[PDB]
DNA sequence: GAACCTTCGAGGAAG
DNA sequence: CTTCCTCGAAGGTTC
């Protein structure tokens, strides 16, 4: 699940966030699993 | 009637209002989602009133933001992501949105998705976003700054208007109601001539006079109290100020209508440069009363002929 | 004290003053909050005197804070967090404020509520009723959308003789210096129509009387004061004086431009044109012209010349 | 997509058209790079689609930016730097970008090199880079305002031009066969003639007389159903807008026909008068509805018969 | 020492120097703060030197600051919060400070109090901050760039005139006791008629004088050693230096008195447009030897017979 | 390349080659830079091209840059500091630059130095910079556009002035020759006569040229392709450009042959009043197309004839 | 050196020379410094090189730096610090400071002292530094730009006066000494008259016609030569520009000497309003070749018979 | 009616 | 975001 986990931050601070809380936020996602797309549409969604 | 929820009972705009109803019931007609609509107008004309009204219409919830208030792409991102089916997102002030924002919207309203790219460009990979299908309503004020790019993505232009005597004496008559006063039909007309065609200055001009009809009157707005109380209030049948008077009777006693400088007419008056240019000045261009010329001010025969004067070319 | 606590007090302003008290008495038979106020016009007319008289009648303790004091939204929000029901809140100088507080503003006074980003969240603050005075100099320069929600506004005017000579009396007895009824309308008619111009002339008067004379105002001691004044029974200055004499002497009264004037009497262009000549424009002694400016038959008669056309 | 995507497909522009296949196929006998090309005219008549043409006619891939969209030099240095050999860089709004950018294009253009500067404070130095063959592909709104020693380095110029009533017909067919909806030859003329002479406009009112016309019609796009849909979208027969029909109305009914000036007009009609000079007036001035005079702006007899008032 | 301390040794400005000692001694009686007080007018006639004087009057210390050394509302905060009871606050050069600082000394002049924001965060408060009894002195050249509040709230106001020739007389005496110098009467009276009225210049021409006579004379200044120096500087009994005396030949001889515009008189002279205006037009203007007219400049009478020239 | 390298290279331009042979040789007799040089003409003419010419026979190193594209003062004083011994500086459009850093060259051309201030806050301090030896070259229209201060410090004064058919056919021919291409005189000359009388216009006709030629003829240029290939392009019989010919249709059509303003003019036809004034006017008169008079410009007989309207 | 570095080789200004003589030897009588001296007037007349003088004479060293450099407050406070006893300053185009740093002089130049804002910025207080005796010298080509208040502190006033034939002759066989050339007294007379009176414009020509004798001549400048030279740089016998002989003429073929307005003119001439007016006008007029009248311009007899005509 | 001179007013760009 | 200033217009006089 690296490339997941490590998509959903590259993208997210792509996206402007700062790598700090970037990383902070797709770390509070409890399901490793997740795909990145689903990290990073709840990171966003959680973070609203 | 004051916060309508169907055109049915929206008070003035029948332009914009008989247009959008067809466009929305062509949409229906159809399993898809309305185009994008771009509203332009002076300010304080109910722009975000009629937003609500076309997401009733449609069967839609609505997304309320501004331009000022999206500062990063993954603003816009996670606000979108928040919509449902059909939701309508309107965005106020959409010409003060910052450009980094604007590139990243162009995708979304012609694509329904979003591709970003991250790497080195020697080794690169994109991740796809898919959004669902979404109507964007833009209201601004001024639009020769919106970028060509963005505003040919907008497929529906309304324009608003000032409201006119009959539509504007209705809201006065319906807002006496929230109130437990009784206004006269006739009274209601006055207070509607003089409130500049803005429903928020006719809001005014009514808390006023209903002070005066409860406190000099027998709480009752009857033609008799509205004449006393628009006299007190140094507010004029055309609706100009005492001091507006002044200006144009300044202009034609002093100067012979003109051309008189800024700088000349402040001093008159009494009055800072800037308290004349944007304070009284913008009325009276719109009226015709005066006009803007490389000499200076100069005022019209419709000024001679409001105030009472002889003209002669 | 200087300030008058009340409208029985207050006196002048009839227009603004009898809107106010009509307005006041009807928010309170309705146990509501008054309306928004804004007051403006011309330096020493009495807008701040007028913002602690509103607090007064209503019955309520005054906030009290000035747009330069105020350099960041955080401070507004800091203020509004602080206002309990009823409460007023006074900003001198409403024209200083950053314009990314005035967008603050807005919401605040129509919607009674404020968005605060503040780990990064958002909190949504609810406002009490609460009553807004602004007062300024140089209303023009507000934004448009913020002078909308105004629901009160009070345009001051200049003075009436027998008003001003009534100030001059009432400052009299704070200062325990007995002034006689005429000799209190000489220096009415020097106060160009300001009350602050009258306390100026009758402080400067009072210090006369004490060292060259009993320390009474009569009317001779006031003649001589003003003449060490040298205010002419107009109230105008010495260089004044000098303009009129010079634009009727050399120039036969013009036109005359402003560069010209300004080089004869030896005086700096700025200070010409907006310090001296305003207020002779404004009494009739001078008019601008499309060639220059020229003295009018009001300023040959006053001067004592004879006049010419 | 609705774009045409070759030469034989492109409707229109027989001149820029005919003049740009020469060149094409004249390059490609050498097996060189094409010269720098610079595109100008009136926003809306297929600049962009012209690029994406040239590249598919040259077998190029095409990488597109905008001159507003570039910040700083480095933001030009990465993208050139990313440039295939024979590849094809398309800027919009070549003419806004900031003049510390158009250091970076007069070396790149004169001699595919640029030199950056490094270091600060005490040190300053700099460093040569060389570019690797590429085609320079440059679109304007205002060739009269672009900066005279960079368009003195375009090789080719194309100027576009309002396309005519035979040829807005044949699009608005085709645009109409993409809809599947159905149009007689009568009312896509019509249409065309309102259009303004641009291609992006007929687009946008054929997708909203067909609203119209699925409702108030039987879905058939009439020539009665076409006026009818185009008096409710307020398109005078002449393609004047509601802003534009403002504006004439104002100065006969409130200024006699002038002259007023661009302020007092600007601020009767609530616009800026930035758009009103801008966007709005030259179309009318190009019509002749309006002529600019030393003391403002006057409405010549042409609009009065218009606009239906009685010339004095 | 040069500059006067107390009004025994200030030489004229009988106006201000006696309306202020009836304001002072008033002021004592009643055990108060003097009244704010404005001195403004031309450059050098004492201005600054009033302020010292004032303070020596009182017998209170003096606080000393300038304009252009406050550039925001934080400086100006620390310097009234260092306020003790009955001290003066002079400020020179006061036309320099900010518009938006000048809004700060509104309601310290006039309630003796500053509002101020305090704590941290949402638990900030403003705050007023209050001054003991003080008095602020401001001089300026520029009066008219003051604001009108900040005007209206001083209470003491000083328009300072040129001196007359007993004065500046009297000026040069006490100036040459300060140095190891003798001059005879009728010496020290050449200077005072040469000096335009000002002290400042007075004091300059003694200085140039005093050099010549210790370098190219015995060390003494007298009749016979004021004669040779002033020639050497070129100084007209009039004042009128070189140039000045230049243009006043210039315009009888080639234009017979005028008319003539500034711009060609400039150009005959080889000086420009604005040092001619600005420097020489004044002073001749102001002394009767030129008279500005809508046609152009004209020579007076009273130059034709200072120049030697038949007024026909 | 094309561009020529030595003064054998460079045709044309006599007056100006002759006097920097001799001043060029003379500078190489003894060990030192050639003084300061100030090139002005219209655009185009090869003033840029002299520059290179100059470095090469001096035989030291050239730097470029341009007058808008440097904004203060530190950014000026980065490239003196880059400059080695006897180096070259070209600055194009010098009359262009802001006033700011204009009065920084001042010292700079004369002494060699800059006083400039460095550090920051406490450790601000003033250094005086020492330059090596340089050579400065500048480039403007018009003598009059510089200001007199900086005008007096250039040494030597280079007016460049429009080639001749008889220059312009070899400069054809040349560049012709450097490319694998055959021209034959007729049609070099043909060419030659259209190109406005400026190089830089010849050399980009004759580029397009070659393209037709290949795809449409033969591969050899001959005078009847060489009238098709012009004809396909806007390139009228004598020169005239597609904006030529709009500034005369406007004036006839509308002005009814002028007078009329520039500017009043430049606003119609949508150009900015530079590129009239510095490209098209200049031509226009010098031609005979448009006469100059203190009434406006003037549409001539030869004109009217040319466009074909009825001269009246 | 090209710099004289004493009074005994400054050539000319005789009466500027006579003062700084009696005024710097009897402030070394006294043990001083010297008073602040301004120096002004027309440009390259040896405004610079005398400021370099003072100090030599004066036998101290010399701190330097310009107007423009001293962007803010804190610079020149800075510049203050670093002063020792006796040192002199020199502040070239001291017009270019902005006013708020002019301003800070005010107090520096009469009382030696400054008034400054220290602290933390959350707590700070003003403070007095104390100057030690300095001199403070200044030079401007337009005196006029600077306010009363600080033209009125400088104690010595120099304006420059333009040289004479006598005078400029020694200052061309001076310049060629230094050259090691030898130029024959006739020579060095042509040279002097074309000069305009100006020194930097001698040195130009000098230069000039150096180069020209040592590569087509046998390193001598003879009467000779000097023509010759004289004719490839087309300098008329009197100083005048081919603009300047064109204007003349025009005057007298096309309007029979005038009276002609500028207007009218700068038509025929095909010269900018204000460049007639500012560039070549003065010096014409300045020598007699045009008289400005109050119905325009007209050429006086010297024009008519320089050129050639017949005056009538 | 061409040519000079003085004066005011609204832009616009350099702080 | 603001002050400074310069560009353009026109009234008045004279030959
Ligand atoms: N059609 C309308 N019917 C009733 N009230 C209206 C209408 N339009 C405007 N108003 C009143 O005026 C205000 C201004 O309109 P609004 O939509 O809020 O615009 P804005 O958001 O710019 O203030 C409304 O809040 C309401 O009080
Ligand atoms: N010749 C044409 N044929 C078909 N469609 C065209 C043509 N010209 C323009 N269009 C249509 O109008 C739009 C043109 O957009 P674009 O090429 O970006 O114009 P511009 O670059 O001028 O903004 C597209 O939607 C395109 O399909
Ligand atoms: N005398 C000449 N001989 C050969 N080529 C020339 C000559 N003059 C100019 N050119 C060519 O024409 C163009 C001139 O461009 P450039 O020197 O930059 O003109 P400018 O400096 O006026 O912009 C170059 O391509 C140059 O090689
Ligand atoms: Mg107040
Ligand atoms: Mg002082
Ligand atoms: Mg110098």
């Amino acid at each position: 699940s690296e490339d997941a986990e490590q998509e959903a931050v590259a993208a997210l601070v792509a996206l402007g966030y700062k790598p700090q809380e970037a990383s902070r936020m797709v770390s509070k996602i409890a399901r490793p699993d997740a795909s990145s797309e689903t990290l990073i549409r709840d990171a966003l969604r959680a973070a609203l | 009637t004051l916060r309508p929820q169907y055109f049915k009972e929206y008070i003035g705009q029948d332009k914009v209002k008989d247009q959008l109803k067809i466009f929305i019931e062509a949409a229906k007609l159809r399993d898809e989602a309305l185009d994008h609509t771009l509203l332009f107008g002076p300010p304080g004309l109910g722009k975000t009133t009629m937003a609500f009204v076309i997401a009733n219409e449609m069967g839609v919830n609505l997304k309320q933001t501004s331009g000022p208030a999206i500062e990063k792409a993954g603003d816009l991102v996670a606000i979108l992501n928040d919509l449902e089916p059909g939701d309508i997102l309107f965005i106020d002030e959409i010409h003060r949105m910052p450009m980094a924002v604007e590139e990243v919207l162009y995708s979304a309203m012609e694509d329904y998705y979003i591709d970003i790219m991250i790497g080195a460009g020697e080794t690169s990979r994109s991740v796809h976003l898919d959004l669902p299908p979404f109507t964007l309503v833009g209201a601004t004020t001024r639009a020769g700054m919106l970028s060509n790019p963005l505003r040919a993505r907008f497929g529906i232009n309304g324009h608003m208007e000032y409201y006119e005597l009959p539509d504007l004496t209705e809201i006065v008559e319906r807002t006496s109601e929230i109130f437990e006063m009784t206004i006269t039909p006739e009274a209601a007309l006055e207070l509607a001539r003089r409130s500049r065609g803005t429903p928020r200055i006719a809001n005014r001009l009514l808390k006023r006079v209903r002070d005066y009809a409860q406190i000099m009157g027998d709480g009752v707005i009857d033609d008799k109290i509205a004449d006393q109380a628009l006299t007190m209030l140094d507010v004029d049948h055309e609706g100009l100020d005492y001091v507006d008077q002044k200006i144009l009777r300044t202009m034609i006693e002093m100067y012979g209508g003109g051309p008189v400088g800024l700088g000349t007419l402040s001093v008159n008056i009494a009055e800072e440069r800037e308290t004349v240019e944007d304070m009284y000045e913008p009325y009276l261009i719109q009226k015709g009363f005066i006009m803007r010329t490389r000499t200076g001010r100069v005022a019209t025969a419709k000024a001679y002929e409001h105030m009472g004067y002889d003209y002669t070319r």
